[PDB]
């Protein structure tokens, strides 16, 4: 994955002005909701009956936050997204089994999210820069698999 | 298959679009062309750039293909039919390339309608997209 | 779409299978859980083993659902409508699972079946095994 | 990817037996038969109209030989893939702009008229060792995506 120095700036500007207590969640929630198979790996995870339990669900919301804290560290090292997600790779593919394609949905979620919380702000060359992250920590989780 | 919540859904969301639709249409196209480049191979008689005519005249049409669908969404499979014959016999569009757009009329609805994409609505008009997808690709032969 | 031509083509090479409809379909469930492992999961309750009587089992049981299809190939979504509630509501298979199956089903045809397996056979029966998973992945909610 | 000696045995034992002049255009030709829009790719390759066309058409056996020489190569570099398939990659990617998705498909078919070839004597593990191999050339050719 290689983001111009415009596209660096273009992501790492928009993150800064991220909730990351709520957003991470409000992605998760919405591809357990929109993605309703992926459901099957949350099944400690409580009430996840209608849309509204799932995005007020505690745990959605906390495990959320441990995605986004994650993207938070991929952005910190796109140059070395492979060894930032080499234990989590480990977590997704060999202990869970998770197919990597939702890795990819999951990246478009909060791709859509954060076109939902910044609007206009969210230009299609900013999109741009941020589908090659998603695509550069989808890749990366996927190492296990490869 | 769409339910009854989801066919509410997509009208519903779809009505707030109004003056705008032909808008959305090329700008879901400008933001599938910016990110997934390989999607600009199919438009070689167009210039792609910011502003385009050309990419919102066909926003335009693609907008009008989905409202096609949105208004015959019980019988889809006959309203896209042409449309289906041609992006498979003629423009041979690989299916792969469908999931890319659909994501970015998303990403465009979410931009322009922050109360209307709430999460039911957001997996009602994928369900919708993907059903408007499936029929586009279901003419290779 | 299943033209009249993919119907035929796919009712004559099923037509060969004969007794070994239920063997066949085991086989290609093996096939799938040693290529692409990650299918193993939906099946704790089973040792899947060679040999493995709940996979000798369960092999019989899809290829009578995908005979019920063959038989029905104009009327699939109602005939396979309990199976799709199945597989996405209580199961919740993974969507890209059906193509893996799917594939390893073909391989299985293609090693029993050298005269039938011709290019315009193998597209027939990709056209209709694609029809069947677009079926069973029509339930999610 | 990671084929164990018992699976790299499998897989160089039915190699040997592959006749290099045939499999390899089998294979595209088929890909340009079930998955149609591929022929997008092949315009100058003439005349495409029918299935006995597409196998008849000694552009596609040539090509077929093509690719099936770059598997060769592929399987005698399982440990570089990546290295092997840099020149592909910038071809396939950077050039002809071909979705990876059909690197997978294009791969799969190869594994279907390995099975027609070679009946019984592709076992299960069999295919199961070529669909490691598969995919590690399908991602290596994608490189470029990455
Ligand atoms: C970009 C994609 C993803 C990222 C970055 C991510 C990140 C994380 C993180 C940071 C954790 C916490 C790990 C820990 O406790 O140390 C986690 C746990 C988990 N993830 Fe993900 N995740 C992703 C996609 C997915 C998807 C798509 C699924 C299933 C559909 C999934 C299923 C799980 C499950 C079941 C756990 C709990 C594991 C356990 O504690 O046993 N993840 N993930
Ligand atoms: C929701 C999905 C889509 C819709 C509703 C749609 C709709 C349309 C419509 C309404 C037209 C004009 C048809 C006519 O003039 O009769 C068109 C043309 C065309 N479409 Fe799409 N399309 C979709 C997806 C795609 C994708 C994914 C691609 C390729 C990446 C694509 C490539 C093309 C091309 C190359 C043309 C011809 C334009 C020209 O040469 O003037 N379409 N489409
Ligand atoms: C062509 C595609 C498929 C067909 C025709 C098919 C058919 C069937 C049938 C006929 C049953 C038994 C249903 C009953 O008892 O009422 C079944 C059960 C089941 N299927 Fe499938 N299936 C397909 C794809 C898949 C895939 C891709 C997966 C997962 C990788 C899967 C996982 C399961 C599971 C976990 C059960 C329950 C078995 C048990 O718990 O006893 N199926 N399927
Ligand atoms: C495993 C996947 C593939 C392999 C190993 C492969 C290998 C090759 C090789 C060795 C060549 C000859 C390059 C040369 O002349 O130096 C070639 C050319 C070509 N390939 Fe592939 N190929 C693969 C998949 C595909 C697919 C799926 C498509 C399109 C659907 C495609 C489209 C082409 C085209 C259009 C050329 C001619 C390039 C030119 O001369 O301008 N390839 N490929």
């Amino acid at each position: 994955v290689h983001l111009t120095p415009e596209e660096k700036s273009a992501v790492t500007a928009l993150w800064g002005k991220v909730n990351v207590d709520e957003v991470g969640g409000e992605a998760l929630g919405r591809l357990l909701v929109v993605y309703p198979w992926t459901q099957r790996f949350f099944e400690s995870f409580g009430d996840l009956s209608t849309p509204d339990a799932v995005m007020g669900n505690p745990k959605v919301k906390a495990w959320g936050k441990k995605v986004l804290g994650a993207f938070s560290d991929g952005l910190a090292h796109l140059d070395n997204l492979k060894g930032t997600f080499a234990t989590l790779s480990e977590l997704h593919c060999d202990k869970l089994h998770v197919d990597p394609e939702n890795f990819r949905l999951l990246g478009n979620v909060l791709v859509c999210v954060l076109a939902h919380h910044f609007g206009k702000e969210f230009t299609p060359p900013v999109q741009a820069a941020y589908q090659k992250v998603v695509a550069g920590v989808a890749n990366a989780l996927a190492h296990k698999y490869h | 298959v769409l339910s009854p919540a989801d066919k509410t859904n997509v009208k519903a969301a779809w009505g707030k679009v109004g003056a705008h639709a032909g808008e959305y249409g090329a700008e879901a196209l400008e933001r599938m062309f910016l990110s997934f480049p390989t999607t600009k191979t199919y438009f070689p008689h167009f210039d792609l750039s910011h502003g385009s005519a050309q990419v919102k005249g066909h926003g335009k049409k693609v907008a009008d293909a989905l409202t096609n669908a949105v208004a015959h969404v019980d019988d889809m499979p006959n309203a896209l039919s042409a449309l289906s014959d041609l992006h498979a016999h003629k423009l041979r569009v690989d299916p792969v390339n469908f999931k890319l757009l659909s994501h970015c009329l998303l990403v465009t609805l979410a931009a322009h309608l922050p109360a209307e994409f709430t999460p039911a609505v957001h997996a009602s008009l994928d369900k919708f997209l993907a059903s408007v997808s499936t029929v586009l690709t279901s003419k290779y032969r």
